[PDB]
């Protein structure tokens, strides 16, 4: 969120301007899923997925 | 005769010896409102039970903590998680150690074969800061992994 | 729940709130609620008049393992007043022997408290 | 205000919002401009459909100028009707013929339903003259009409105030014409005789659409029960029914069921009977609406008998009653006093498995509480708890007065306060229960804790409140107080009724006050108000007391003969010893039975009443006897209490009269034991005092418990003491009771 993070930029300068404390992004940066549109442009595929340690639900990150 | 009618599981009576106390012009205390609650729920009868608490609290006595974990016990029994919340609340209101009757509740959910409320209430009492018995620490896990309920 | 003792049996404590300015109720009542003969039947209520007896049984073995003692307790505390040639384990035998006098008292004015209040 | 989102497409309700919010100076066509060539003629239409509904006319006139100038957009004929429609709704009567004249020069042909919308449009109005104009602009411009269009203008007709005559030919019009007539105009037919009360004409229409073989609906039966029922000759309507059941055409229930309840407003019970009777001629199954409109005739006249025989049919006629149908006789039986057969019906009720309605646990609730059922209305409130419902107020205050009735004050109060915790909020009438409860038994300290409740509620307060009041401080031995209150009511406001005057005339009886109560009663009686039986028997304990045989006997002989009433008869003869004979006491039991149906709140008063009379007029065995046939009728339930405990009496909610009566029977019988071997009770108790006052020194000198303990002291020496804990209690251990006809009872 000082590089590319577009959606956690725009949250941080207003966090800061009323002191209200910074959360993680927990998203994508944008050069992430600039990487995988590029992979896909050579007909390859990368999912990101996250396995709850609770009940082994397999989640797919949006990306 | 009040204690005896009680554990003769005869709440009626037990009214009959409060009703002569008042005659008689003896103030019914927290002992003879704990012998009622107890006579309602021996033959598990909580919407009385309930009743001779609202009867006990508006006379002005200080329930019995007996009382409260007996009000909470036949609400585990019942499966009631909701009620039994409500009592471990009204006992910590009242200045009392809500620990024991909360392990009662849990134990006793998880006896008649109610481990989401149990599972519920424990985490509850946990987060809350106490402590339970390893004996039931055991009991949760293994009967929740036995249900195959990992994130409980 | 007469003392106000909550807690598992290993975590026996006294409130100290509800007692107020009860000074009676210390680590004696504890040992004494520990050692005493108990029966528990999840939520029967005790009949007053067993009690009664109950307690004066205990009271009379109480009694009973006083006087096997060939002192007493305020004696042994009159004579540590008066000593004043004795070694340092001599004063430790005679305290010990009057603390477990005043345990046994302790004890026998507990159950007559707990009798009166159980009404 | 928005359109609901996914009503209409995306741009109509794009359209509709920005006209809604388009300021009225502001340019129709810039908003058109971004939806020219993207909304089709229906939609425009539904836009105006929308435009309509919600009464701005203004807009839709402007934007059908603007609609007008352009052609991608031309109106189309379903666009002009639904306006005119919008503009005769709202009185515009001028700018509807303005457009319905532009037809001819927009070129677009008049429609029927054009005609059908302006034809309403003037109707609405009242124009009923401007229809027939255009109804028959048609007939010239050859339009065929169409039913809608013709029933238009013949209801626009019947607003008008056109003649009856008129709508008979407007009729004979619509058949002539080929089109299949309908009941509908019918049904106009019939409802034009009867808001003119014409029978003869309406027995025409009926029996000219029953000839074209046309099964009658249930609006034509209903204005033939009205033309009828005004004319007095509902009997017709049952020769209407059996014409046509000969004729093939077998009626309906649903046409009984009108017929049925117009004898009940009318009170025709033989006519009822008769209908129904004929009803069952034809065949048909009863229905249970026929049921509980026969019960709701008979229970208004009393036929308490004739209800249980015809519930007894109804439940044998393969028909299970309905919730409604066991309501109605809850009603009934509650008013008639058969409190007890109401609660064996929910034991059958529950039995034949149909779950009650909250109708019926209110009444049921309010039955035990006025005849003083405590038991029946908790049991009532736990099963009703039992089932997930949340109780309503009113029930709440039937079970509160149902507990203060048997004195049970705890219980009462238990139910108030979870009032408040289900969110049933307490009522003017839970307070006077409250409060009667309260002054019954003398609690005035409870008294004046609900009046500043009352007050910091803000409630007014009514003449229930003051009276209540004064009863409370009479009862609780407070005169000074009770007649300062009584001052207090007197200045501000409110008329005091019978039960004030009462009340005031029962504390000046009570505290040695001859000359305010003999002035009272000749005040009071010279309003031609049929003097009560508490009056008369408050003046002859007063008399009493002073030993005024002769105005005893001058108020005796008017009260001997009572050509009015039969209650004051039969009580003035057996207080005298008329009625002692067994076959002369049974007219007083019968008496007493029927009093009994008035309440428990009213039985308490006269009983007081009856026994102080009796004490004090020397007839102590009478007196005796008339509380015993009071205890086992169900007046006063906590008077004694018989275990091996306590053996105890309550007086608190007595009068001085009746607790000498209660302690005098009571006494002997604590001298029938100590002649057997069968224990004895630890303690034998007078509860003079319950309530607040108990924990004090102010009930030490209370009228109810000085008098008692000098009852007790003068008659068994000094045996009964008092009671070192409780300031209202006359208590005697065991040992003094082994120690211990005690008191003689005889008539003057």
């Amino acid at each position: 969120y000082k590089s590319d993070h577009i959606r956690a930029r725009q949250e941080v300068l207003g966090t800061t301007i009323i002191g209200g404390t910074i959360p993680k992004p927990e998203d994508a940066p944008e050069s992430f899923r600039l990487l995988v549109r590029e992979l896909r442009s050579l007909a390859l595929e990368l999912n990101h997925f996250l396995v709850s340690e609770k009940n082994f639900q397999i989640n797919r990150k949006e990306v | 005769e009040l204690m005896e009618r009680a554990r003769n599981r005869d709440p009626s009576g037990v009214s009959e010896v409060i009703y002569d106390m008042i005659a008689a012009g003896l103030s019914p205390g927290p002992r003879s409102f704990h012998g009622l609650v107890v006579a309602h729920a021996l033959n598990g009868d909580e919407q009385g039970a309930m009743h001779s608490l609202r009867k006990e609290l508006g006379a002005g006595q200080r329930p019995l903590p007996e009382t409260m974990i007996a009000l909470v016990r036949l609400s585990g029994s019942k499966g009631n998680a909701q009620r039994g919340l409500e009592l471990l609340a009204a006992m910590e209101k009242l200045n009392y150690d809500i620990r024991q009757a909360w392990l009662i509740l849990v134990e006793e959910l998880v006896r008649t074969n109610h481990l989401e409320e149990a599972n519920k209430v424990f985490l509850k009492g946990a987060r809350g800061g106490m402590r339970a018995t390893d004996q039931l620490y055991d009991l949760m896990i293994e009967e929740d992994c036995k249900a195959g309920d990992h994130s409980n | 729940s007469v003392f106000n003792i909550f807690g598992l049996p290993e975590e026996y404590y006294h409130d100290s709130e509800l007692s107020g300015d009860d000074s009676f109720v210390d680590g004696a009542v504890i040992a004494a609620a520990r050692t005493l003969p108990t029966w528990s039947d999840i939520d029967l209520p005790p009949i007053p008049s067993a009690e009664r007896k109950a307690v004066k049984e205990l009271q009379d073995e109480c009694r009973k393992m006083l006087a096997e003692y060939p002192t007493t307790s305020e004696q042994d505390q009159k004579l540590l007043d008066s000593l004043s040639e004795a070694r340092t384990t001599f004063a430790t035998a005679v305290k010990y022997r009057m603390h477990r006098k005043m345990f046994i008292g302790k004890i026998i004015k507990a159950l007559d408290i707990y009798q009166e209040r159980l009404l | 205000v928005s359109v609901e989102k996914g009503k209409y497409s995306y741009d109509v309700e794009s359209l509709i919002n920005k006209l809604s919010s388009l300021p009225p100076r502001g340019s129709i066509a810039r908003c058109l401009d971004i939806f020219k060539n993207k909304l089709s003629l229906n939609d425009f239409a539904l836009v105006f459909k929308e435009f309509a509904g919600r009464g701005d006319w203004q807009r839709s006139l402007r934007l059908f100028k603007y609609m007008q100038r352009q052609i991608w957009c031309k109106p189309n004929e379903h666009i002009y009707t639904i306006m005119i429609s919008l503009l005769g709704r709202e009185g515009l009567l001028d700018k509807c013929l303005e457009v319905f004249e532009e037809m001819p020069s927009q070129g677009v042909a008049r429609s029927v339903f054009s005609y059908t919308a302006l034809i309403n449009a003037y109707g609405r109005n009242g124009r009923y003259e401007t229809s027939l104009e255009l109804l028959d602009r048609m007939k010239s411009e050859k339009i065929s009409p169409s039913i809608l269009t013709y029933n238009t203008v013949i209801n626009a007709c019947a607003r008008g105030g056109l003649d009856w005559e008129g709508l008979l030919g407007l009729f004979a019009e619509m058949r002539h014409e080929g089109i299949q007539p309908d009941i509908v105009t019918y049904n106009t037919l019939l409802s034009a005789c009867a808001i003119r009360g014409l029978g003869d004409e309406a027995e025409m229409v009926f029996r000219t659409m029953n000839d074209g073989g046309i099964v009658p609906d249930l609006t034509t039966y209903s204005h033939l029960v009205e033309t009828f029922g005004k004319l007095g000759r509902l009997e017709k309507v049952s020769d209407l029914l059996s014409e046509m059941a000969s004729g093939g055409s077998l009626p309906d229930i649903t046409s009984y069921n009108v017929l049925l309840e117009a004898y009940a407003k009318s009170g025709s019970i033989k006519e009822a009977m008769g209908v129904f009777h004929q009803m069952q001629a034809a065949g048909c199954s009863p229905n249970a609406n026929t049921y509980s409109v026969l019960l709701n005739l008979f229970g208004q006249n009393g036929r308490y008998d004739d209800v249980r025989q015809l519930f007894l049919e109804m439940k044998s006629s393969n028909t299970d009653p309905d919730a409604a149908t066991y309501n109605i006789l809850i009603d009934v039986f509650g008013e008639g006093g058969y409190f007890k057969e109401v609660v064996t019906l929910f034991h059958d009720m529950v039995e034949e498995n149909i779950e009650p309605d909250m109708e019926t646990y209110e009444g049921i609730i309010f039955a035990c509480g006025k005849g003083g059922l405590h038991e029946d209305a908790r049991k009532i409130l736990q099963y009703m708890t039992a089932k997930d419902v949340v109780p309503s107020s009113k029930a709440y205050t039937g079970v509160i007065e149902a507990f203060g009735q048997a004195a049970l004050y705890e219980e009462a109060l238990v139910a108030f306060n979870t009032m408040h915790e289900v969110g049933s909020n307490p009522s003017i009438e839970t307070f006077h229960s409250l409060l009667y409860s309260f002054a019954r038994g003398g609690l005035f300290k409870e008294s004046e804790v609900i009046l500043s409740r009352l007050v910091n509620s803000g409630i007014p307060r009514n003449r229930d409140t003051f009276n209540a009041t004064i009863e409370a401080y009479k009862q609780g031995g407070k005169f000074e107080e009770a007649v300062k209150t009584y001052v207090d009511m007197e200045k501000s406001r409110c008329d005091p009724d019978e039960r004030t005057l009462e009340a005031v005339l029962s504390v000046y009886s009570c505290a040695r006050l001859v000359d305010e109560c003999r002035e009272q009663f000749e005040e009071m009686k010279a309003s031609d108000i049929l003097p009560s039986i508490m009056c008369y028997c408050m003046m002859l304990s007063v008399y009493g007391k002073t030993e005024s045989w002769d105005d005893v006997n001058e108020l005796l002989e008017e009260m001997l003969s009572n050509r009015v009433s039969n209650i004051h008869q039969v009580i003035g003869q057996m207080i005298k010893g008329n009625y002692d004979d067994d076959s002369n006491w049974q007219i007083v039991e019968y008496v007493l039975d029927k009093l009994n149906s008035e309440g428990c709140g009213l039985g308490i008063r006269f009983y007081n009443a009856l026994l102080d009379a009796l004490w004090w007029l020397g007839q102590k065995e009478r007196a005796a006897r008339v509380l015993n046939e009071a205890t086992k009728r169900g007046i006063f339930p906590e008077l004694f209490r018989k275990n091996k405990l306590v053996w105890s009496v309550d007086v608190h909610r007595m009068s001085e009269g009746g607790m000498y009566t209660a302690l005098s029977v009571w006494l002997n019988d604590l001298s029938d034991i100590l002649v057997k071997g069968q224990d004895l009770p630890q303690l034998a108790v007078v509860v003079s005092v319950r309530g607040q006052l108990e924990k004090s020194s102010a009930a030490r000198e209370s009228p109810i418990t000085r008098a008692a303990f000098s009852f007790l002291q003068d008659h068994v020496s000094s045996s009964f003491s008092f009671t070192g804990w409780n300031g209202g209690r006359i208590m005697c251990q065991r040992s003094q009771l082994k120690q211990l006809n005690i008191v003689a009872l005889t008539n003057s």
